[PDB]
């Protein structure tokens, strides 16, 4: 069959240009007579439709995203790029690369959504930190402990206890967003009070954007 | 400013039948054609029905499609509801060469019980105080309902600067958990007493308490 498959960094900051490209995979682009869209979805509304492509020069796109919506065909590379300007904070959607059979009709085959963040701020490594367990941190048999995923961009990080050894009890909560652009997180995990002087806990915090692998150990805290 | 109005919570037990509409403000429904895409939560929209009564080729026969041109409303019509029918419905229009979709529509099948959130309170570390900063961690786990108020505590006056709460999200056994980040400057860690965090869910409170030590 076909398949559309698309490119281009997650990545965009407010006021400047994007640069997705959908290429294809198993059929060409020229033959057959069928078109290319653009269609975004923002995360928890309803699709919004952006432009529609031919092989040839034919474009034609959404009166709210008019003067906006720039999309080439390059039949060479059997592939079709969609460039944006002046891309703001709303903008903050994943975009869709899907193939139309009819022009007013069914997108029968649906690319893999991409997803696209506007943020404002430089990409900075997180801040990782330890959280002491003690005997305000325990109720009952079983206590906690933690690490703590501070002032970091962008999205997503991943956090795995003794290199994915401890999954049990592991919680991994969503960012949220902070006062001052960045984000905040943190991962803790549910262990009996027994084994806090005895065993070893290191949380291993990766952030492939910024290329940075922190290993925290977490250990009781200790009074000063 | 053709706009297809579609409801935006519709909930329906398993087994039943139940009706989606799609109802076009200016242009009439039956002016064009009319696509029903569902999409789960995750991952890419699938065609569903084309042509306005059409099933495409791997969809059961249920999803069924009418159109009322005299309302100017386009209606899909689900039986016998079942699990993987959760998923965002949207209907597509075409206007004057501008498409059009849909407000959406998503189908609820119509779940653990209440359960006891506990806390945990963590004070900043030594290293953080070292790197200049403070942050006050509350976690909020195996709790239901999914619905929990935080509120910080400096020794007896509320705090409202610097938090930072998470939304409720499911665990693995049926549950939720959330958490809460107090950002804080290093004198103002040592400036109070003592620093806690109150947990309020379904009334009752849970509160624990740290101080510097």
């Amino acid at each position: 069959q076909v398949q559309l498959q698309e490119s281009g960094p997650g990545l965009v900051k407010p006021s400047e240009t994007l640069s997705l490209t959908c290429t294809v995979s198993g059929g060409s682009v020229s033959s057959g007579g069928y078109f290319w869209s653009w269609i975004r979805q923002p995360p928890g509304k309803g699709l919004e439709w952006i432009g529609c492509i031919y092989y040839s020069g034919s474009t034609n796109y959404n009166p709210s995203l008019k003067s906006r919506v720039t999309i080439s065909v390059d039949t060479s590379k059997d592939q079709f790029s969609l460039k944006l300007s002046s891309v703001t904070a709303a903008d903050t959607a994943v975009y869709y690369c899907a193939r139309q059979l009819w022009l007013r009709g069914r997108f029968d085959y649906w690319g893999q959504g991409t997803l696209v963040t506007v943020s404002s701020a430089s990409t900075k490594g997180p801040s990782v930190f330890p959280l002491a367990p003690s005997s305000k941190s325990t109720s009952g048999g079983t206590a906690a402990l933690g690490c703590l995923v501070k002032d970091y961009f962008p999205e997503p990080v991943t956090v795995s206890w003794n290199s994915g050894a401890l999954t049990s009890g592991v919680h991994t909560f969503p960012a949220v967003l902070q006062s001052s652009g960045l984000y905040s997180l943190s991962s803790v995990v549910t262990v009996p009070s027994s084994s806090l002087g005895t065993q070893t806990y290191i949380c291993n915090v990766n952030h492939k954007p910024s290329n940075t692998k922190v290993d925290k150990k977490v250990e009781p805290k200790s009074c000063d | 400013n053709f706009m297809l109005t579609q409801p935006h919570s519709v909930s329906e037990s398993p087994g039943k039948t139940v009706t989606i509409s799609c109802t076009g403000s200016s242009g009439s429904i039956a002016s064009n054609y009319v696509q029903w895409y569902q999409q789960r939560p995750g991952s890419a929209p699938t065609t569903v029905i084309y042509e306005d009564n059409q099933r495409p080729s791997g969809v059961p026969d249920r999803f069924s499609g009418s159109i009322d041109s005299s309302s100017n409303s386009a209606s899909l019509t689900i039986s016998g509801l079942k699990t993987e029918d959760e998923a965002d419905y949207y209907c597509q229009s075409y206007d004057s060469s501008n498409v059009v979709f849909g407000g959406g529509t998503k189908l609820t099948v119509l779940g653990q019980p209440k359960a006891a959130p506990s806390v945990t309170l963590f004070p900043p570390s030594s290293e953080e105080l070292q790197a200049n900063k403070a942050t006050l961690v509350c976690l909020i786990s195996d709790f239901y309902p999914g619905a929990v108020t935080v509120a910080w505590k400096a020794d007896s006056s509320p705090v409202k600067a610097g938090v930072e709460t998470t939304t409720p999200s499911k665990q693995s056994n049926n549950k939720y958990a959330a958490s809460s980040y107090l950002s804080l400057t290093p004198e103002q860690w040592k400036s109070h007493r003592s620093y806690s965090c109150q947990v309020t869910h379904e009334g009752s409170t849970v509160e624990k308490t740290v101080a510097p030590t």
